[PDB]
């Protein structure tokens, strides 16, 4: 057991972690900035500590401030949630230095999987398939670069090793723009992640983003909980995630899952992770791994009945895995929709006061959000304000429940992307299932 | 009624040492800039300098009480 | 009515030890 | 399926029926009174028809009005839900004769099981044990009455045959007040239900109200779906239900379920019904059967995964039961709390506008209600404004989840029994479980 | 002024028979005791009588259109 933990995050994940803590009887410390005093989890937390001013670089990315909050409150662990410092190896080792428990993998594990150039190598060593590509960082040897591009086959995509959030990616169709594309990708990587390293990979045009969720306790045990299907993306930022992935037969599911679990055992992984694969022609092609709880993880919780955050807390506390591989059973189909706060026709964030708010209810509808009537959405942080997960005995029931629950939801005073979700739900190809990662941009066409 | 705010999360102290004289006390006035109180965070004793000359109207936090960011520490004039 | 909370203060008695170095 | 149906009810059950209809692609007609034009299901329904003035006796109990509303809109079914006309055999026969499917049991079965004396006789015939009692309507032979009372053993209780809602029931300790109690209970029954028939039954002092859920398609098939322990009651009205009942081993569950399914097959039951019981010394004693979907069915839905109202709609359309008895699996534990708009101390209704409202959410928490910010709770109807169901992998997880959800619920502008529910949740004996049907009243210490 | 509203639920007709003369028409006024419209329910064609004598200002419904309880039909001034 953990006596007390610090929720070093905000918004929906902070509520999730606080609520799991309350269930497990763990005392919660909610560190916030000076503009986050109004957050629902901050008002529901046992102790609250204002760690910095509004900007993220001064409040939530401030490792010393979070450590000081943990120190003064006498906490024993720190849950980073997702975003900010969840995948920060410096945060991991700096939290572990000071005698605090980092709820997540080890610092070395985050360093290894944190740069895709090394993660791909580790996966190839472990037998997990990977997309053919540069198989190494890109240098200035332009002749070698073009030879590699010819070998793999055009088109090609340049991806930053430290890239995240869908940025720092450029698609190159020919040698004409290769150098300029590489230069601009390096510049963006320098300006964003402080790492100009880039690598080139084959650009599959009809894949399906299928990711595996795995729980490992760091003691030689690891399990895999079904998968997901995040193929409904815009600008490489997911919009609708669902599990289990349609069309993935139990044979293929087990084949990929057991290999993922073996790979987890290979690197001595700990906590909850996620392997991201591209599905095409029945072959999986690893692209990256997320060493943290994923935003869309609630879909995996509603089909297996396994609370992932409580599993993370138990694993951090030292207890081994209490779930056997045979005990995991997929019963149903869940569909999630991220409700952002932005102009639906311009995808620009829209901060402002929420005058009316009414969350939907019903049998199998989960609403995961921190907003409430009279909550002023701040402009400093990301635009996501909630998630809506609907569950049913089959995909059609889940989609119908989603369509019902999207109409019953009211959010006034700010420009939110609920109508986009409603029109995505009504799309016929989506109802068919198995659409590709580029389908949504084609549907919008602009 | 100027209010001096703590710039970091830590524990508030008046004496630089466990058995030393307090830096300031209500009444006795201060200057534009000088040590006024201590906020300890991860060791590394930190000294809070006033940003305004004036008299110490009052002090709002006792010694040993943890303080947060933008915590009112003292009131000057 | 959790929206209006008292904004209590932290209990100083809690102590955590960080290595000096 | 049914082309269109009429929801001849109001409040939470109306939303439950509307949502089940929407998921199934069924059009909905929402009949309402003149004071219920702001109900959520009315504003979400496909069609709306006003059937009468504010009072229930003129609008929601006006069988001709509901039949007319079904006729003009071209409906093909009428779903009564619970209360009002759900257990009105006259309504069933009139609806079926007019040419509309009645979503529920047959008129003959409603007549048979509604009369508690005939229900007890049929249960004894079919092999269902019953509480020792008069075994027939009370006569004028006071000598025989007192002889039977002495034989079974005092105390005894006089219950109206057509009684409901916990009214028209009187407990008798000895022969002194038997005649006067019987006469006054008969007068009360005349005043309330227009039926003075009464019967006498043995009074068990430490029972546990256990009820079984049975689904039967009326074609010779019937299944049972776990049970529910509604022990926590005040004034003979349930406050907290849960499912499955603690301490009822699977052997007893299968035993009573097989007996109840056989009884349903024998008496030609159709639809969804509930067999109430009293549990003591490992033996059940039938008391009454509810020929309608029950207020606390969501707990059964959440533990078994079977949508009961959708099953009702499918059975009414004639489809045979697609769920076999072996395919019904109980997985977890659900606890439900009824939220009423009443004084927590004086237990009197508190109608009025709801100035603010923020419903609870999270993992494994269902909020079934019809209120919103600005809703004006009318004084003419029952005081229930919603139900709150929480599900977990065990009783303790579900109760902790319930505590969090109750702490998270805001209802202002009226007086609501939320603090009482929190108190019940915090009771140590309730957390241990197995409390008797009289525990809550004794908890008040009066 | 005054509005007469349907007291029951059913189809609305103005002529007592498929091919007959309407009970009332715009213009010509009516008295307290007189039938204004027909409300059919379950093959029973009920009749509606006004309560105030006055001119038939306007008819708010159309023949054959189903109505509901408390449905405004005709306004008398
Ligand atoms: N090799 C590739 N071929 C085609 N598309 C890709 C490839 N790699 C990434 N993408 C696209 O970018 C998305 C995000 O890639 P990922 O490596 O997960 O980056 P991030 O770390 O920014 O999420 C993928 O879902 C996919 O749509
Ligand atoms: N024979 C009995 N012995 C003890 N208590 C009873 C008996 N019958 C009814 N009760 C009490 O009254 C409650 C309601 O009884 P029920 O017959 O279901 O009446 P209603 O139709 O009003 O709900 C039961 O849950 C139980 O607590
Ligand atoms: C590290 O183990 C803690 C050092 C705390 C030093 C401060 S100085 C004022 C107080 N006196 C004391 O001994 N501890 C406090
Ligand atoms: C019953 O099935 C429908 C027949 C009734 C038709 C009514 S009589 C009044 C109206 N006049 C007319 O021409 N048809 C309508
Ligand atoms: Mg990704
Ligand atoms: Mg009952």
């Amino acid at each position: 057991m953990l006596d007390k933990i610090v929720i070093a995050n905000r918004g929906e994940i902070a509520l999730r972690i606080l609520r799991a803590c309350k269930e497990l009887g763990i005392k919660t410390v909610a560190v916030h900035s000076s503009a986050d005093r109004d957050l629902k989890h901050v008002l529901l937390a046992d102790e609250t500590v204002c760690i910095g001013p509004a900007p993220s670089v001064k409040s939530y990315l401030n490792i010393p401030a979070i450590i000081s909050a943990a120190e003064i409150t006498g906490a024993v662990a720190i849950h980073p949630g997702y975003g900010f410092l969840s995948e920060n190896a410096n945060f991991a080792e700096q939290v572990e230095r000071s005698g605090f428990i980092f709820i997540g993998p080890k610092a070395e594990t985050i360093r290894l999987m944190g740069d895709k150039v090394s993660a791909i190598a580790a996966m190839k060593k472990a037998g997990v398939p990977c997309v053919p590509g540069s198989d190494g960082p890109l240098g200035d040897d332009m002749d070698k670069n073009r030879a590699i591009a010819k070998r793999i086959g055009y088109p090609v995509i340049i991806k930053a090793s430290g890239g995240g959030g869908g940025r720092g990616m450029r698609v190159v169709r020919g040698d004409a723009e290769l150098a300029q594309s590489i230069s601009m990708t390096r510049a963006e990587a320098k300006a964003a992640f402080s790492n100009d390293m880039v690598y080139m990979e084959k650009y599959l045009e009809n894949p399906r983003h299928v990711e595996i969720q795995v729980l490992a306790d760091g003691q030689g045990n690891a399990i895999y909980l079904a998968e997901r299907d995040c193929s409904m993306q815009r600008r490489h930022q997911k919009v609708v995630e669902e599990a289990p992935a349609p069309g993935i037969t139990p044979e293929l599911r087990r084949y990929i899952g057991e290999r993922c679990a073996k790979a987890c055992v290979d690197i001595g992984y700990r906590g909850a992770g996620t392997f991201e694969f591209l599905f095409e022609n029945g072959e999986f092609y690893f692209i990256e791994m997320n060493t943290r709880i994923q935003v869309e993880h609630p879909v995996t919780e509603m089909i297996t009945g396994v609370d992932l955050i409580k599993e993370q807390l138990r694993i951090a506390a030292g207890q081994p895995l209490s779930i056997k591989q045979e005990e995991v059973h997929v019963r149903g189909h869940a569909v999630e929709c991220r409700i952002n706060a932005e102009d639906p026709n311009t995808f620009l964030p829209s901060p402002g006061k929420i005058t009316r708010f009414h969350a939907p209810g019903g049998f199998g509808v989960r609403w995961e959000s921190h907003i409430y009537a009279g909550y002023t959405v701040p402009p400093y942080y990301d635009s996501m304000i909630g998630k809506l997960i609907c569950y049913g005995e089959n995909r059609d029931v889940a989609i119908a429940r989603m369509k019902n629950a999207l109409q019953e939801l009211i959010i006034d005073g700010i420009k939110t992307n609920v109508d986009l979700q409603i029109r995505i739900m009504n799309d016929e190809n989506f109802q068919h299932g198995g659409t590709n990662i580029h389908y949504l941009e084609k549907k919008l066409g602009l | 009624g100027h209010i001096v705010r703590s710039p970091m999360v830590g524990t508030f102290y008046r004496t630089p040492s466990p058995d030393a004289k307090a830096f300031i006390e209500v009444g006795q006035k201060v200057n534009v800039g000088d040590t006024l109180c201590i906020v300890e965070a991860m060791k590394m004793m930190n000294q809070i300098e006033a940003d305004k000359s004036g008299t110490v109207k009052a002090i709002l936090v006792e010694s040993g009480q943890p303080v947060e960011f933008d915590e009112p520490l003292v009131v000057i004039e | 009515s959790w929206i209006e909370r008292i904004k209590s203060n932290i209990t100083p008695t809690r102590k955590a030890s960080i290595p000096e170095g």
